[PDB]
RNA sequence: GCCCCGGCGAGGCGCAGGCAGCCGUCGAACCGGGGAUGCCCGAAUGGGACCUCCCGCGGCUUGCCGCACUCCCAGUCGGG
RNA sequence: CUAGUACCGUGAGGGAAAGCUGAAAAGCACCCCGGGAGGGGGGUGAAAAGAGCCUGAAACCAGGCGGCGAUAGGAGGGUGCG
């Protein structure tokens, strides 16, 4: 999940991926109350990447 | 293991002697002094009997250094006397510890004899009690250390 | 029942979250150099500024 | 008299509350101004030369 | 340096000496040259001529 | 790096708070005469997969590979430089690279080849 | 520096240079915190008419000072208030002394 | 903490000596430079503040732009 | 040094204390006692320096050792002897 791949795609796919990632994050934070404690961090930063690059595109 | 204190006793022979200590105890050092002055130089079992009796309030302990406002007791040789129960109990615990240590070193309990018994003042725990006219004065606990050395009579 | 302004409620919630002791792994990781912080507070000794 | 007993009548509404601009509990609730920053009385900050408060807050020499 | 504290002296009639003291919880003496944390009586000065 | 200050407070401040891209340089070690003659270089910054010989201390004369490098503490770990614990587990003794010599390099990245090309 | 070394060996001041090296110590006191460690001893003084390389050549010998005649002071000639320093003169320097006398 | 251009060249995840795990040879961490995001109050400015929170009017298409006071140029559009 | 911090005052304002194990955590395996803080054996280390950690003074407390000690009068010392 890197800009190399992200910048190869279109905008609709990016928004869809953001959506599914946010749902994943909510579910993982739900279970965290009750392995691999870095899933949340990596999800957050993937979301940030996607938004940054989508904005680069929609600005140019 | 993990002890952080030494003893006031010199010339300790690990072959004929055993040691025991009690550290940071919430008891009176004055009463500790008075009590140990009596068991100094005695046999361990006689001393345990003495302490049992003190606890049951049948034998009083004489007061020769700390005796302000202290009443006399019945019996020959008694001015001021008292019954220190907490101190008796703690000293009994330490004495049983020492008996164990000798038994495991390989001495014989029937001939064990107390040759050193000394109380020391430990660190003070500060406190405060409110008084009248807007004051606050100290209300502190004074702690005690106790050391004991037993020898085997041959 | 008991009436509060909302911003005040939020400030109180923060003051409550603040009041707990240093965790154990911090003490382990610092080798017993961090044991306390300056925002411990008991509701009956030191008052907030409301 | 004048001492311990009148201290019991400090359950009324407070004279000062928290200020939105300054941050601290110096906003006079009945007059509508702050006694530390001047909010509600002036656009500009309260700042006197005889005061040490702002110098302390900035770790400055007197 | 040494002249940052605000003080108030108590005066005659407190079983105490007439020294200037802080007016909050600890109430330690301040600002005088025989007080701990006070000003120094005759410090070094840069006006002094060395040439 | 530029270090022209004769005040020890400033020297030691720099050393204690130096940024990471200079600690590798600060953690350099010398080469053996053979490698020196061959490549034309006197010293290099140290790396993990290097073969190493100890020249100062209790483990004087021991050879081993490097297995760990800590830039914060300015130390390295060497295989075979160990002491036992009260229970019996072995644990590494941490060494300074100024006390050790390199006898076989790990040459798989091109940037070390470039460092040698540069300072030779 | 090596040529200066050889010349000083042939003249007979290398032993004073060695004394300067040997009699250099780490101080006593708190000057070590403020730099100022390594109290260094004094060696010979070379007085010259013009600098054409001797400054560089002789600088790094411990205790050795190089100075021209036009820029002489009493701290080169009497360090510590104690006079009688070992000095190497040149012919041009002595002629310039004949001219200025001071 | 997100992106890009350069430097350095293998480790990195603040003060902070831990556990479990992730990032990095597609060149990271770090350093110089340039961008993005940037909640509420606050000159605080669409209107109100005894609690850093509330209540709106137009236009477009649920999301966006405009809407304070004292003035200049204009003029019922606007630009400062 | 988690300092204009903790804390004091309705407010204007006032304002502390607190540095150091060791070359390396090698930060004490295992045993007996104790309800437990812990004590005693054993170990690591060149040195316990044991985290209540560099050195570790005085006042003060306890014990041991030496001298005196229940018919006796001076600010606690000075001279001469035993
Ligand atoms: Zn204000």
């Amino acid at each position: 999940m890197k800009p190399s791949e992200i910048r190869e795609m279109s905008i609709e796919e990016i928004d869809k991926k953001i959506r599914e990632l946010r749902l994943e994050l909510a579910k993982e934070r739900g279970v965290l109350t009750m392995e691999n404690p870095m899933v949340i961090r990596n999800l957050r930063r993937d979301i940030a990447r996607l938004l940054t690059i989508k904005r680069e595109k929609l600005r140019e | 293991s993990r002890g952080r204190f030494s003893y006031s006793f010199q010339n300790f022979d690990p072959e004929r002697m055993a040691r025991a200590s009690g550290r940071d105890l919430r008891i009176s050092p004055k009463h500790s002094v008075e009590l140990l002055r009596e068991i100094r130089g005695m046999m361990l079992n006689d001393a345990l009997r003495y302490l049992d009796d003190v606890i049951a309030k049948k034998r009083p302990v004489p007061m020769k250094r700390f005796n302000d406002s202290q009443g006399h007791k019945p019996g020959k040789g008694f001015g001021p006397g008292r019954y220190p129960v907490k101190v008796a109990k703690a000293v009994k615990k330490i004495l049983l510890n020492a008996k164990n240590n000798a038994e495991q070193k390989g001495l014989d309990v029937d001939r064990l004899k107390i040759i050193h018994a000394a109380a020391h003042r430990g660190p003070v725990l500060r406190g405060y009690i409110p008084r009248a006219f807007g004051r606050a004065t100290p209300f502190n606990e004074q702690t005690t250390h106790i050391e004991i050395v037993v020898e085997e009579i041959r | 029942a008991r009436n509060k302004p909302f911003a005040k409620k939020l400030r109180l919630a923060k003051a409550a979250k603040q009041n707990r002791r240093v965790p154990v792994w911090v003490i382990v990781k610092t080798n017993r150099k961090v044991i306390t912080h300056p925002k411990r507070r008991h509701w009956r000794r030191t008052k907030l500024k409301e | 008299g004048a001492g311990t007993a009148p201290k019991g009548k400090r359950n009324r509404t407070p004279t000062h509350i928290r200020c939105r601009r300054c941050g601290r509990r110096a906003f006079n609730v009945k007059k509508g101004y702050c006694a530390a920053c001047g909010f509600g009385r002036s656009r500009r900050m309260r700042k006197y030369s005889w005061s040490h408060k702002w110098r302390k807050k900035r770790n400055l020499s007197y | 340096a040494g002249k940052r504290r605000v003080t108030e002296n108590i005066g005659k009639g407190h079983g105490m000496a007439r020294v200037e003291r802080i007016k909050t919880s600890p109430r330690f003496a301040a600002f005088v040259p025989f007080a701990v944390g006070g000003r120094r009586t005759h410090p070094p000065k840069v006006e002094k001529i060395i040439w | 790096m530029k270090l022209d200050m004769k005040q020890p407070r400033k020297q030691r401040k720099f050393l204690y708070n130096a940024p990471l891209h200079l600690r590798g340089k600060i953690m350099s070690a010398p080469l053996s005469k053979e490698l020196r003659e061959k490549y034309g270089v006197r010293n290099l910054p140290i790396r993990v997969g290097d073969k190493v010989k100890v020249m100062r201390g209790d483990f004087k004369g021991v050879e081993g590979k490097v297995v760990e490098v800590d830039l914060r503490r300015y130390r390295i770990h060497v295989e075979g430089v160990t002491h036992k614990k009260t229970d019996g587990t072995e644990v590494f003794y941490p060494l300074h690279p100024s006390n050790v010599m390199i006898v076989e390099l790990n040459l798989e990245d091109e940037k070390r080849e470039k460092i040698i090309e540069r300072r030779a | 520096t090596a040529q200066t070394r050889e010349i000083f060996k042939k003249l007979g001041v290398w032993d004073d240079i060695e004394r300067a090296k040997k009699n250099t110590k780490i101080r006593a006191g708190k000057g070590k915190m403020r730099g100022r460690r390594y109290k260094k001893a004094k060696g010979p003084l070379i007085v010259v008419a013009k600098n054409e390389g001797i400054v560089q050549g002789a600088r790094n010998h411990p205790g050795v000072d190089v100075v021209t005649v036009d820029n002489l002071g009493v701290e080169y000639l009497a360090p510590g208030t104690h006079p009688g320093r070992l000095t190497i003169w040149t012919k041009g320097a002595i002629e310039r002394l004949r001219e200025i006398y001071g």
